[PDB]
Order: C-alpha cells, then sequence, then structure tokens
C-alpha cells in the first residue's frame, strides 16, 4: 500500500491548504483515510479521517476550517484547511485508519515570504589537505526558503557514506551541507556530483566537485 | 480530549538488554492504543495495535500490554534498528491524540570523529559570503564539543552545528559545525581550525 500526497509546499496566510492522496493497494471505499500532521516540535495531531461511505470527523481544534472530501473513481481524497496561520505550518501525511500505511510527509510552509532558490557551492578538499584511503566531499547548499531541499550525490547512484544535515534557519533562510566519502584511488577519476532539488522554486542544480586551483 | 502521557522522555539501551516504555492515558481508552516507532527521517511504522496484538511483519522482540489507563511497549532484545521515537496514540474517544513520544538512542562504545575542513568556495567568496565548514563524522556520544580558532584566538560567533541522527548499523553520529563570516572578515585572516573534544584540522587562506 501506497499515498502519493501532492500540492503546494508554500501557502500566504489566509489562503487554502488544498492536498490530495492518491492511494495505491488499497480501495478508498473499504477502511478509513486520515490526515495526520506533525508540528515543527514533535507534535502529531490527528486532523480527521472519511470513512469507506463518506462520513467525516474532524479534530475539534481545527474549529470548522477543514474539509474532508473523497473521489472513490479516481483512489483519492483531499484535505482543505481554510484561513490558514503561520501555526498551520507542518509536516502532513495521509495514513490510512490505524496507521498501518502512513505517507510519506510533505512540509508545508505558511508564510508571506517569496520562494528564494538555493545556491549551491562544492567543497573540494584544501589544496593541501592531508591524504587518506579515504576522501570527503561536500556540497553547501545556501540561502534557499522554504524548506526542504534533496540532496543526493550522482542523481543517486551514490548512496553509501552520505551524510545530510539538517537546515539551520539564519536571517529567513535556510542553509544545509551533505558530505560523502568515497575511496581516495577513485576521486577525482571517478566524478562525484552534488544534486539539489528544491520543489518549491522548481528548481534543480548539479554542482561537481572539481579538485581546487 | 485525552492526554497520553509517555515516560521516560529519553532512554539509552545497549544491544541485548530490555526496555519498557510507559504510556499513561488522562481517562479510560479500554484497549484502544496503539503503539508506532519513527526515525526523524521516514513515516511511523505500527507496532502494536489494541494495546497487545502483534502486526504482521513486526519482530516478535516488540510486545505491548494494558487496558483502562496504563499501557507498556516492551523491545526485549533490543537491536541498533530499534533507535528513533516511540508514540502511543488512543483510538477510543475522538479526537484521536497522540503521545509526546519516547526518544530510544542506541548505546555503543566511544568512537573519535573523522575530521574534514573545507574553506570556502571560489564561487562562494564572489558572492560575498565565506563559510568555512567542518565535518566530524561517525562519532559517539552524541554530545562533542567542538572550537573553532582564527590566527590562533577561539572564535564561537557565527558558529552553527548540525547533527545527522544515529546510524542504524553502527550507531554513530556525524555533525556539521559551520563558520558563517563575510568575504571582508574572511581575506583578512590567514589560519582557521575547527577541533573536536584534541582532533584538529586547520588551513591556510594562503596556500
Ligand atoms: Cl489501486
Ligand atoms: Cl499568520
Ligand atoms: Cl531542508
Ligand atoms: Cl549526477
Ligand atoms: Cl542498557
Ligand atoms: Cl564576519
Ligand atoms: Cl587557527
Amino acid at each position: 500500500v501506497q499515498f502519493q500526497e501532492s500540492g503546494p509546499s508554500l501557502v500566504k496566510p489566509s489562503q487554502t491548504l488544498s492536498l490530495t492522496c492518491s492511494v495505491t493497494g488499497d480501495s478508498i471505499t473499504s477502511d478509513h483515510w486520515s490526515w495526520i500532521r506533525k508540528f515543527p516540535g514533535n507534535r502529531l495531531e490527528y486532523m480527521g479521517y472519511v470513512s469507506y461511505s463518506g462520513n467525516t470527523f474532524y479534530n475539534p481544534s481545527l474549529k470548522s476550517r477543514i474539509s474532508i472530501t473523497r473521489d472513490t473513481s479516481k483512489n483519492q481524497y483531499y484535505l482543505d484547511l481554510n484561513s490558514v496561520t503561520t501555526e498551520d505550518t507542518a509536516t502532513y501525511y495521509c495514513a490510512n485508519w490505524d496507521g498501518d500505511y502512513w505517507g510519506q510527509g510533505t512540509l508545508v510552509t505558511v508564510s508571506a515570504a517569496k520562494t528564494t532558490p538555493p545556491s549551491v557551492y562544492p567543497l573540494a578538499p584544501g589544496s593541501a589537505a592531508q591524504t587518506n584511503s579515504m576522501v570527503t566531499l561536500g556540497c553547501l547548499v545556501k540561502g534557499y526558503f522554504p524548506e526542504p531541499v534533496t540532496v543526493t550525490w550522482n542523481s543517486g547512484s551514490l548512496s553509501s557514506g552520505v551524510h545530510t544535515f539538517p537546515a539551520v534557519l539564519q536571517s529567513d533562510l535556510y542553509t544545509l551541507s551533505s558530505s560523502v566519502t568515497v575511496p581516495s584511488s577513485t576521486w577525482p577519476s571517478q566524478t562525484v556530483t552534488c544534486n539539489v532539488a528544491h520543489p518549491a522554486s522548481s528548481t534543480k542544480v548539479d554542482k561537481k566537485i572539481v579538485p581546487r586551483d | 480530549d485525552i492526554v497520553l502521557t509517555q515516560s521516560p522522555a529519553t532512554l539509552s539501551v545497549t544491544p541485548g538488554n530490555s526496555v519498557s516504555l510507559s504510556c499513561r492515558a488522562s481517562q479510560s481508552i479500554g484497549n484502544n492504543l496503539h503503539w508506532y516507532q519513527q526515525k526523524s527521517h521516514e513515516s511511523p511504522r505500527l507496532l502494536i495495535k489494541y494495546a497487545s496484538q502483534s502486526i504482521s511483519g513486526i519482530p516478535s522482540r516488540f510486545s505491548g500490554s494494558g487496558s483502562g489507563t496504563d499501557f507498556t511497549l516492551s523491545i526485549n532484545s533490543v537491536e541498533t534498528e530499534d533507535f528513533g521515537m516511540y508514540f502511543c496514540q488512543q483510538s477510543n474517544s475522538w479526537p484521536y491524540t497522540f503521545g509526546g513520544g519516547t526518544k530510544l538512542e542506541i548505546k555503543r562504545a566511544d568512537a573519535a570523529p573523522t575530521v574534514s575542513i573545507f574553506p570556502p568556495s571560489s564561487e562562494q567568496l564572489t558572492s560575498g559570503g565565506a563559510s568555512v565548514v567542518c565535518f566530524l563524522n561517525n562519532f559517539y556520544p552524541k554530545d562533542i564539543n567542538v572550537k573553532w580558532k582564527i590566527d590562533g584566538s577561539e572564535r564561537q560567533n557565527g558558529v552553527l552545528n548540525s547533527w545527522t541522527d544515529q546510524d542504524s548499523k553502527d550507531s554513530t553520529y556525524s555533525m556539521s559545525s559551520t563558520l558563517t563570516l563575510t568575504k571582508d572578515e574572511y581575506e583578512r585572516h590567514n589560519s582557521y581550525t575547527c577541533e573536536a573534544t584534541p582532533i584538529v584540522k586547520s588551513f591556510n587562506r594562503n596556500e
């Protein structure tokens, strides 16, 4: 069983947050279908569910701003949350009733601020760094809004020895780095590229890590 | 609304040992209690339903008990993959409510970090930014001390640290430490050092 959650990652204050969950490997007309959100502090909140027959239950904390509808012919269901505020900034998940199946989160940011794509800087070792059996390369991702970015190395074909660090907020913009460790003998002979995707600005940047001049 | 109180807030355990996590409900919820495991990355995994029923494909070392107001999740013979957040949820009374979570850390032998320092990229220096990045990889325990020095002198201003989650295989942490300067400040100094508490990496801007 799988969920595809779709819709904006950035919403303006007072507007409507609309998300869609596409369900595969289960019919919408059996079981119950839920929306759950996780706040930046780690607090989980059950927002509502819709039953096999179209019946809805909503968390009273949302005070009638919430609507959940379904379309049985498409195996899809919907969340409409009206009059959003910065308090609605959270990771939204679609799940079945008991949460046996629980989609990947979607981070939604409520903000008046403009989307800013990231600047990506390759981090090759210092000209005179000590050599070893392994070399660590990095990729600095600076000045983006909102979260998230997804970082991959060689479009995901280099997955071992990768550490991607959580983003930090500096002056209303996000920054993070990613490190990759490969065998010394293999670089620069077998190239290493970071790939940074920013869904909010519909942008992807690839930077090859090149030895320094 | 039913309030679910989880304890302890944090627990460290050595692999092969047991843990018992507590969930207490503000009013009776019968047996309508779920337990979940969430890594700080992915989505929660359901471990236990109806307080004590095993889910298809969950290892047998996970078991739950309780009815009414007091519940426990036990992990006998904990594995390195068992790290992460454990949450209870009550489905007896609408709205369904979650506990605050217990963070489980896996204990292992002390491990020194591998330290790598990176001067600002030539591309960054053109935009008037100068980030000096230091990676401290595969260490334990989590609470490492990172000192920056510029031309010999201790430096705290403009330093930000960020940790990965525990590694699911070897139970280590990694962290980035970034010294953000302006190009102006960067070009007025020669030597830059990050040190883990001492494991030291250094470079000279003029080299
Ligand atoms: Cl289907
Ligand atoms: Cl607002
Ligand atoms: Cl991010
Ligand atoms: Cl690539
Ligand atoms: Cl222990
Ligand atoms: Cl500065
Ligand atoms: Cl120094």
